[PDB]
């Protein structure tokens, strides 16, 4: 266990040789070492002896306890489960350092002394909020976009797969990203490509469940949520449709937006305080860019603002050849009528109409796409 | 050429580590607990020694006492009240009336006082570690940086020009100015100078969902305030602790005001702070409370705006000093691309305009990338800019 | 057998509890209805999984 960390020569060298035949010395020192005390000190198993001597110290009753304060001469004052709480003094098969205010620890049934430290059962909305898989297919599936790719790939995957390009420059990499334009233009889509690509721990949040019932549940839930962030790992932190903090009012929420306020504040530290951050991304997302505080969209809280426009139609047949690629198209068709059928149709737009066109064979039994599956079609999707 | 034989002899004997370290043992990994090759002071001799001889003395509270005798009076968390006693091994003396003591469990007398409740969220935002932030870092609004400091450490550290002349320092300051400007940026630089205890608050942590709640954490945070001699208090973005009374009607943002004016009791009246010195810094300070900005409280009033030409050429050479560029530009045409600009914007063009000598295949940034970046960064990021209703501070 | 019932009906209650989950070394982590999670043991005739 992290015995040696130098590995430089690769090759086969001497070198390589060397260490391990100096390193095998030492490992054989190791154990003719530790062969003698129980040849001549027997006197035990010590395999289970003196730890079924710390097992018959502790008593099998052991109770849950978590700490509030430390006095370091191995005791200090613990509360119990009922609240009623004690003076009770530490072991020394504790092994304390892993002693912070709040952990849960053992205790005696007797005289509830100290007697080990308890691992936390993790957090059921770390899980919760915490993304497990790829969601969908490579940035392949997106297509005509072909410049913000290399800005969100170069804001955020290139500093994690090459840090040397920073280092040979002098720089750090940028700080905070958003996505702003039209709905349905791909926003959310640009990001299941992102948590396809990455290999950090990513977490993923939408910006209208943010506001609470209760005052404060809201900031301190921020809190909580960065320390979070900030204890895994490279976090991706996202944020979908920030806007609705500031669109709709709730009635839930006690406060009214001077709380919601008070939420941005807090938001507000957290992208930009004095504390060491560390390595956390932020990507923002939402439609309404014009609606909330340019105070967090200062540089030094974001740097990159991406727009996403509507599609020029030589990208809409390419959109067209994506949501149709893997489909049995019927040769009835042509998708040039389809392209100018609406003058500013999304990439939601053709996606729902060509699904909506397979409902349309599924409900003749059918196999392959004809052409007034699409004119019906987009009778469904746009009129309406 | 011995391909195989530097990697078996490499194999068997990185095997060979663990095939007789579980032999030392270190191993069935645990559930919360220490190496079994430590523990072994408490072996044979405190097994039977910090146990059987030792009591639980449970934690209490006392009450009060009575005149002539002992005949103390207790409290304990959930249960009755008794009149108890001392121990021995303890004087009389340091038994005084709202203290915590260690108790028996049969006779219950007392057998150590101990520190009172301290409420370990406020122990967190006690940051027990300083940033890296130097002055030199800040440059451009030195003046505000002699000002202040002339203010925060010269009594900490010579509490003698003061006393020798006969003048009282000040203790309250506040900073101020549009976001970005160096405002907590600034800050950290105290943080990394300092030596006593830096307890830093932010306003929106007091939010809380009782009633007094964020009071009484006032109330504790002043309390081990006081408990130590010199103490540096930090306030971020105070507006979220308030603004002013307003109220009208049904009563809006009633429960921020009477913590604020906590806030206010626990800076003037009554034999105050001492020597417990604050620091707060706003975005917008139109909307605070004129009685909360009267002095005795926020007597130092540090604005900060933009550097005229000189100190934003200076933080081109703070940010531009360690990255790889042309020779021979010259940053006082870039000063002059941006007169109404912060040096968060001016480390923004710098990093930005790395990421241009990023982009093809260039080691070295040149002055035309840092043009690159002028247009972009200020002139099309310029629907945005977030400043100029915070420059009225609206 | 209706002899024996004066004798074993003098024996104390048993508690319930509530499993989380189980750890290391044949131990289990229960919390009794309004009382506190316990560390404790298995008897032999009670399986992991
Ligand atoms: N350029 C595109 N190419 C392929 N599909 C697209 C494109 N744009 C949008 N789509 C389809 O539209 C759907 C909606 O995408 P997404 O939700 O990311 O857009 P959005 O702008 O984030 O929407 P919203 O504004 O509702 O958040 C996606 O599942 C995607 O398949
Ligand atoms: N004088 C300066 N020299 C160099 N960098 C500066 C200066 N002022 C601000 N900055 C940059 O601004 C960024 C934010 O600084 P700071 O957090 O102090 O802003 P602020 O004035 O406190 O406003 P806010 O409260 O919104 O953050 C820092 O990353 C720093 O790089
Ligand atoms: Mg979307
Ligand atoms: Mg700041």
């Amino acid at each position: 266990a992290s015995k040696l960390p130098l590995v430089t020569p690769h090759t086969q060298c001497r070198l390589k040789l060397l260490k391990l035949e100096r390193i095998k010395d030492y490992l054989l020192m190791e154990e003719e070492f530790i062969r003698n005390q129980e040849q001549m000190k027997p006197l035990e198993e010590k395999q289970e002896e003196e730890r079924s001597k710390v097992d018959d110290l502790r008593g099998t009753p052991m109770s849950v306890g978590t700490l509030e304060e430390i006095i370091d001469d191995n005791h200090a004052i613990v509360s119990t489960s009922v609240g009623s709480e004690h003076y009770v003094s530490i072991l020394s098969f504790v092994d304390k350092d892993l002693l912070e205010p709040g952990c849960s620890v053992l205790l005696n049934h007797k005289v509830h002394a100290v007697i080990g430290v308890l691992m936390d059962d993790t957090d059921p909305l770390v899980t919760v909020m915490k993304v497990e898989k790829a969601p969908q297919e490579t940035y392949a599936d997106i297509g005509g976009l072909d410049n913000q790719i290399q800005e969100i790939k170069e804001s955020v995957e290139l500093p994690l797969t090459h840090p040397e390009y920073y280092e040979e420059m002098g720089i750090k990499p940028p700080k905070g990203v958003i996505l702003y334009g039209p709905p349905g233009t791909g926003k959310t889509l640009l990001a299941k490509a992102v948590a396809n690509q990455t290999s950090a721990t990513f977490l993923r949040v939408v910006g209208s469940e943010l506001i609470q019932k209760y005052l404060g549940d809201g900031p301190k839930l921020v809190r909580e949520l960065f320390r979070v962030a900030e204890e895994h790992a490279p976090s991706i932190v996202f944020i979908d449709e920030i806007d609705a903090i500031g669109t709709k009012r709730y009635d839930s929420n006690s406060g009214g937006e001077r709380e919601i306020q008070r939420t941005m504040l807090e938001l507000l530290n957290q992208l930009d305080g004095f504390d060491s951050r560390g390595d956390v991304k932020v990507i923002m997302a939402t439609n309404r860019i014009e609606t909330l505080d340019p105070a967090l969209i200062r540089p030094g809280r974001i740097d990159r603002k991406i727009e996403f426009p509507l599609p020029d139609e030589k990208t809409k047949k390419r959109i067209f050849q994506i949501h149709t690629s893997r489909m049995t198209l019927a040769d009835d068709v042509t998708l040039d009528d389809l392209i100018m059928a609406k003058d500013d149709l999304s990439g939601a737009d053709i996606k729902a109409i060509c699904t909506e066109a397979g409902l349309m064979a599924l409900r003749e039994r059918r196999m392959k796409v004809t052409n007034e599956d699409f004119k019906k079609s987009k009778e469904n999707v746009l009129y309406k | 050429t011995y391909s195989r034989q530097i990697k078996q002899v490499e194999d068997d004997i990185q095997q060979l580590l663990k095939k007789i370290n579980e032999l030392t043992g270190i191993k069935e990994s645990d559930t919360g607990l220490a190496p079994p090759a430590l523990w072994d002071l408490a072996a044979d001799k405190q097994t039977l020694q910090s146990e059987q001889p030792l009591q639980v003395a449970r934690c209490t509270k006392i009450i009060n006492a009575d005149s002539e005798d002992p005949k103390y009076i207790i409290n304990v968390k959930q249960f009755a009240k008794f009149v108890v006693d001392l121990s021995d091994q303890v004087a009389p003396t340091d038994i005084e009336e709202g203290m915590r003591v260690g108790v028996d469990r049969n006779k219950y007398q007392i057998h150590i006082p101990l520190p009172p409740k301290i409420d370990p969220t406020v122990t967190m935002m006690q940051v027990e570690e300083k940033p890296d932030v130097t002055y030199s870092d800040v440059g451009g609004c030195k003046e505000q940086i002699e000002k202040l400091r002339e203010v925060v450490e010269t009594p900490l550290l010579h509490p003698e020009r003061f006393v020798n002349l006969g003048i009282e320092p000040p203790k309250g300051v506040l900073l101020f100015g549009p976001p970005g400007t160096g405002k907590t940026l600034c800050a950290r630089a105290v943080a990394n100078r300092t030596d006593a205890c830096f307890i830093r608050v932010i306003g929106s942590e007091l939010v809380q969902k009782y009633v007094g709640e964020g009071a009484r954490m006032v109330r504790e945070l002043f309390e081990m305030a006081r408990t130590k001699k010199a103490c540096l208090i930090f306030f971020d973005e105070i507006d979220a602790i308030g603004g002013a009374r307003f109220d009208d009607g049904a009563g809006g943002d009633n429960e921020v005001q009477r913590t604020m004016l906590e806030l206010i009791n626990q800076l003037d009246g009554f034999d105050p702070r001492g020597n417990i010195k604050v620091l707060m810094a706003t975005n917008r300070p139109d909307t605070l409370d004129p009685a909360l900005m009267r002095p005795g409280r926020l007597d130092r009033k540090i604005e900060f705006s933009l550097p005229d030409l000189e100190g934003r050429t200076h933080i081109f050479k703070i940010h531009a000093r360690s990255m790889s560029v042309e020779r021979d530009i010259r940053f006082e045409l870039l000063a002059r691309l941006c007169p109404n600009s912060t040096g968060a914007e001016i480390r923004s063009v710098c990093t930005e305009a790395g990421m241009f000598a990023i982009r093809a295949r260039r080691k070295i940034a040149t002055e035309k990338d840092f043009l690159e970046a002028v247009n972009k960064v200020i002139k099309s990021y310029a629907k945005f800019s977030a400043t100029p209703r915070y420059m009225t501070y609206n | 057998l209706l002899r024996e019932e004066l004798q074993l009906l003098q024996e104390q209650g048993s508690y319930v509890g509530e499993v989380v989950r189980a750890m290391d070394k044949k131990k289990v982590l229960v919390k009794v209805h309004p009382e506190g999670k316990f560390v404790v043991d298995v008897d032999k005739n009670i399986d992991i999984n």
